[PDB]
């Protein structure tokens, strides 16, 4: 038989299947989607001018910046992809230094700068570890901002021009939350945070393939009223979404957890080989371990104190790990794995 | 915690081969069977690992498309099978057990599967006794093993003196190895001087007395 | 991906003496207090064995002559006293960020006074006579350094086809090296000189080690 | 070309497109609708078991419940289509009263009791014009929620359960939003309101098929932190988002807005044949205007005091009519025809 | 604000009609075209509207599946046409400015459409002149009868400008009968000449009488 | 839907009276503070106009005697003096709901001083009695009342077949009736008969008035 459907020609319109729950749903309106497990192929970051680049951190590095760190994984791609041009760029203009660009290492840390827009010494470093050579404090960072999107089939590029002023939070251009009945999801090139209504709601699992440290933009927030920081599951640091969608019962803020890992899978389920059980009497929550040792030896027994199950956990390329609450109930023995 | 791997193997280009890595001793917390490949002499590069009762899988970024490791968790066996197949792929690939990224080392290893691709046909060894008209306080003998395929073969003196084995070297296609035995002059050639030749890939075993002209 | 490179690429060091070889890491190798580094030992033919695991562990079961230092980006693993079983090529690798990756490797080879080689000159067999070839093989033994020079001479006149040299690795007890020189020709061509001679030179004396057999 | 797109079977799984800007995006996420232009023939409300609710409506009447109110425009054709089965069910039970539904007129006007679930005087009315004789206060209101849904290609059926204690918080089962970049929509069976950030995030649009009284559940709001009731342009008392979006620089809260239509479109942009502008000497904001007199009459010159272009308006029914702020330049003259 | 509505239609049952309504001196915001339905001396049924410029439509319930309003804005003209047709559709419809639901009165009215639903086919009519031999006075009056036309109607002027008096016309056989009587003084007739002119539009048939004595 | 029902269904009133007419709604008509609400006068044969627009207000150029009043169902249409000119029906409409609707009507029916009918009689035509019919027509004009009985009489016998009679609208000037009838029959029973006669009786005198031709 026949249905009858809206359809608006600047919305996005289409239908959509849901496997389980066996739901087709035709209609206009707004798709979030998970853009988290497809970004190196269907996202490219991309400088608006690298000729005007140059000459921003020209004005940067003679005014005493000392290098760059990414907000964003992405921009960090960008930066690898046109360093090479930038530098020809710099020499052709008698300027004396060079600029190195080097890897992510888990918490992409903030700097203090920022790089205004134009219309040893020698290296303006871009990323790679923490040195104190070149203190974040003296980086530039979150200096971007998205101009306009390069929409085709296949891939996608992002325009970028230099922000004016400095600013912790994270450039909504880039971001998207979405709710319907009992489901809710705060999402980013790099975030996707579930939440859901099972009797009460709550953080239920998230995706990380960075962890940043702009801050989320409220605007971009689902049920951001009344929020306390240190209820915030995901913390406010690390981009948490400021929500209550981020608290979980038992737990708090995980200003220690394995942020360090930077690029982590969080989720409220036991760890292999593991056991949780609430014990008042257990050890208080702390920074978050690993449940394998240095030599691989699992930790069998685990205890919170006031959490509530499932375990929040946290699993890695090097294992598993634990939220603040959980600790070992067998108590520090063996070769303990902890975060800094 | 033993790793006993397959045999090993020559397989045509273009084909694809599945070799075999057996824990005893294994647990599912640890118990990653990692894969390495070398080829003679030059640096070990690394595939990845499995494990059997996870079934967790981590590949590294060369062998994305060559290996596929698979599992069986009832023998507690890992495999790895190597799609297309060329010349460039002809190593020794090492089994050994590790675990996730920043834990542990590689305690243990297995004993290395060795891989020939190759269009050429497997060909039995020629073995030719090696003996002097002249005298002197020490005599040394040989054994010549020369145009075989695929590598290796195993020359054994009586089974059981100073032994000198040289490595095989390619002269047209096949190969061509030779073994050299010291014994005191005054028990040669009075006693028997007898050395075994097998060569696996063609199941075949090859005994040459040593006697003098 | 984080490189392992390895300095010296090979070093040569006497018994009893001290050898120290570095890996020097691209990226820090660090992680929780640690350093994710190992030192591994590969005889020929065989699986790598593991020496020092993290920066500076004794392996259980390995001497107490091998030895571990060093963090973040530069290691060194060191022997003392050296000794004959450890002719070996040593690995460095890491495991604190995927890939995992190995350097390069040393190649250890033990110094000792020079000997000269027991040179053996072997006519073709009757067996190969008659399948229409003939090899004349030349056993050079038990020599050191591994430098060595091999020349066959038909009738006085040096010849150049069909000469193919092996040698040896350094030896596990003795730590000498041996070499197996090889010429190859038609069995018709074996017919028609008569003097075949094997002339090896070597660091030992200026006059070469001859050997000669004739028809 | 060949592409690379994440899907997730138990999300909205599928492709959709965005004629302009020609954006075909994939992925799995959720998918928030324009459920309004198809209500009708996309969802049924109905409840979970006619005699279970016949016994409670008797309960409720033996306590003192002479009527119901609808909460929303569903919920009054769910009433007028079981009416027959439910009076069926109350003379087999030899209940002295019938129950009588009336239509939707305007405001779905809030009741203060409930009715509670089972393990002149002679009628039961719902619905119908406001009546003296059987006040709003001695009716029960906003009694459903959501039990479970009834998954399908056509029709949705949407199966209820009576509440177990009264709330003015609209029923989140039915509701939604999303935001993406910069649109954003908070989204029900009868409301679509759309924001969006050009130089500042504002409300653009909306679109209203029912005018109802509950309120709006904070859990599904965007940017629901500091907003202040004034501010918001849809009412809080007619469900407007407590959002920021619900803002509109210049505007406050429209509690004397046309909102009696019942059924209207808000939006921003001149009303035909009108022109407003910004003089401080207009008159002051007051109860919304028609710009069509009561004698067909066009009004042609309007001003606002400090409110922004382009000017709040909302059609409806009989006409146009602008925001609060808007003013007939000439004075109150002629035959007007104001709101409540 | 001036509207001229399409001419007279006959038609066959279960047919359809499309008639119109031209507006002159109309504006956006005003212009809603009303159209009204009346059976001869019965109440005005309500059908609908449409805007010209903004194709605004609204229908009403009774009328939802018979007829269906459109527009033209350059000529600003409302169509309305009218579905399978029966006899209990032949009326007068109008066409008239109005405005929306709570806004104004209908203010100006079109001439009004004559719809006649028949199987029966146009016959013009006979015009037979009717005069008095007799006793006279300071009046004479004279007549016309026309008898025996289909579809009504017929206009019958006397020399197109004394008190006239037309007769309603009446059905017999299938066919209209109606008459028509002018009176002038004696003095005048017939030393004067006096015609009555009978025109019948649905036959294109122009006839004219001279009165004369028997 | 809202149902205007208009009172009386007619009426007749003497020349400068006071008329009133009522109309009464099924729902209020009332929004916004103004009562939708209007009056139409249609003359016979025309487009109905409007007479008070809202309850009470009188429509511009319309004469200050028509006056309007009434608020949510009931309604009254005043015309003070009624004169000669408004003998038409008179509509109340209701735009407050969709659908709009109207009253059934009041027909306005003028009283005036009664009048004689001048009774007029005609042959049938020279053209009409050569094509195969003759009709004999007499005109009765300007007579009120309006209830009137007419009488043909052929060659002194009564006569009741075929005749048809045909009132009109009340004349807007002097507020009388008129009638037309009209005998039907083949050409030659006209011939048949001498003498024809036209004979009406009226509320003006006992005796018929009487008209009459020969051939
Ligand atoms: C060294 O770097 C500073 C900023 O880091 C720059 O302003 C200056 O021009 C450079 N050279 C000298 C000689 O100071
Ligand atoms: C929802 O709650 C019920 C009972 O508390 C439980 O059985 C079910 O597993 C839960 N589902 C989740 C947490 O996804
Ligand atoms: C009238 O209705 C009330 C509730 O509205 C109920 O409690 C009461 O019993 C009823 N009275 C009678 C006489 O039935
Ligand atoms: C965007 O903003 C500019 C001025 O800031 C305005 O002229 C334009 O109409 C806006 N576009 C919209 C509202 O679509």
């Amino acid at each position: 038989g026949t249905e009858n459907l809206y359809f608006q020609s600047n919305a996005d319109s289409g239908c959509v299947i849901n496997w389980k729950g066996r739901e087709l749903k035709c209609g206009s309106g707004i798709f979030v989607t998970n853009e988290v497990h497809t970004w190196t192929e269907q996202y490219k970051f991309q400088a608006d001018s690298p000729k005007r680049l140059s000459a921003a951190i020209g004005k940067a590095w003679e005014e005493g910046v000392c290098g760059i760190r990414s907000a964003t994984r992405l921009e960090n791609i960008m930066w690898k992809q046109i360093s090479n041009e930038l530098n020809h760029i710099l020499l052709e203009n008698d300027m004396k230094f060079t600029v190195v660009v080097g890897d992510v290492s888990g918490i992409l840390a903030q700097g203090k700068k920022m790089i205004r827009p134009q219309p040893q010494n020698t290296t303006f470093i871009i990323d790679g570890p923490n040195t104190p050579e070149c203190p974040d404090n003296q980086r530039a960072w979150n200096i971007w901002e998205v101009e306009d999107y390069g929409f085709g089939i296949f891939t996608t590029n992002i325009w970028l021009k230099l922000r004016d002023s400095y600013t912790q939070v994270c450039d909504h251009r880039l971001m998207s939350a979405a709710i319907k009945d009992s489901k809710a999801v705060h999402a980013d090139m790099g975030y996707w945070i579930e939440s859901e209504k099972n009797e009460t709601w709550k953080l239920a699992r998230a995706s990380f393939i960075e962890v940043k440290t702009c801050i989320w933009p409220k605007s971009h927030t689902l049920w951001s009223n009344g929020v306390l920081e240190s209820e915030m599951i995901i913390p406010k640091i690390y981009g948490g979404p400021i929500s209550q969608h981020n608290y979980r019962p038992g737990y708090f803020t995980q200003t220690a957890g394995p942020w360090h890992l930077g690029k982590l899978e969080l989720d409220f389920d036991f760890c292999e080989g593991t056991t949780v059980v609430v014990d008042e009497h257990c050890g208080n929550r702390g920074p978050s371990l690993r449940t394998t040792t240095v030599t691989g030896k699992i930790i069998h027994e685990w205890c919170c104190r006031s959490c509530t199950l499932p375990p929040l956990r946290f699993k890695g390329e090097d294992g598993c790990w634990y939220g603040m609450e959980i600790r070992p109930v067998k108590d520090k023995e063996e070769n303990l794995v902890k975060s800094m | 915690v033993q790793l006993q791997q397959s045999g090993p193997e020559l397989v045509k280009p273009g084909a694809s081969v599945k070799m075999s890595c057996k824990a005893s001793g294994c647990t599912l917390t640890n118990c990653f069977m990692h894969w390495m490949k070398q080829k003679p002499g030059q640096d070990l590069e690394w595939i990845g690992y499995i494990n059997p009762y996870n079934d967790m899988t981590k590949y590294s970024e060369n062998f994305k498309g060559k290996a596929t490791l698979t599992s069986d968790k009832s023998s507690s066996t890992a495999f790895m099978e190597l799609s297309s197949l060329t010349s460039e792929d002809s190593a020794v690939y090492y089994c050994a057990r590790g675990y996730l990224l920043r834990t542990g080392c590689f305690d243990y290893w297995g004993q290395g599967t060795t891989l020939t691709v190759s269009s050429a046909k497997t060909t039995p060894p020629s073995v030719y006794p090696l003996a002097p008209d002249t005298t002197g306080s020490s005599v040394t003998l040989g054994c010549l093993v020369k145009g075989y395929f695929p590598e290796s073969v195993t020359v054994t003196w009586n089974s059981g003196s100073s032994v000198h084995t040289f490595p095989a070297l390619l002269q047209s296609g096949l190969y061509t190895m030779s073994s050299s035995v010291t014994v005191p002059s005054s028990t040669w050639p009075s006693q028997t001087v007898t050395c075994s030749v097998a060569h696996p890939a063609s199941s075949t075993t090859v005994d040459k007395k040593l006697e003098p002209s | 991906n984080i490189v392992l490179t390895q300095s010296p690429a090979s070093l040569a060091v006497s018994l009893g003496q001290r050898a120290t070889i570095s890996c020097r890491a691209s990226e820090s190798v660090d992680s929780y207090g640690y350093s994710f580094m190992h030192w591994y030992q590969q005889k020929p033919g065989q699986p790598p064995k593991v020496l020092i695991y993290l920066a500076s562990n004794l392996e259980s079961g390995v001497p107490a002559r091998f030895s571990g230092s060093g963090s973040r980006t530069d290691f060194t693993l060191t022997i003392d006293p050296v000794e004959a079983d450890d002719a070996a090529t040593y690995y460095c690798q890491q495991n604190n960020e995927n890939p995992l990756t190995f350097g390069a490797g040393t190649k250890l080879e033990l110094k000792r006074a020079d000997a000269a080689p027991t040179v053996s000159i072997f006519p073709p067999s009757s067996e190969q006579l008659t399948s229409g070839g003939a090899s004349v093989v030349c056993f050079l033994n038990n020599f050191y350094p591994k430098d060595i020079n091999v020349k066959w001479k038909i009738d006085g006149s040096e010849r150049q086809n069909g000469v193919l040299n092996s040698w040896t690795d350094q030896d596990s007890k003795d730590s000498t090296y041996s070499m197996s020189s090889t010429l190859t020709l038609t069995k018709d061509e074996y017919e028609r000189h008569n003097s075949y001679t094997c002339e090896a030179t070597h660091k030992t004396s200026t006059s070469p080690i001859v050997k000669s057999f004739n028809r």
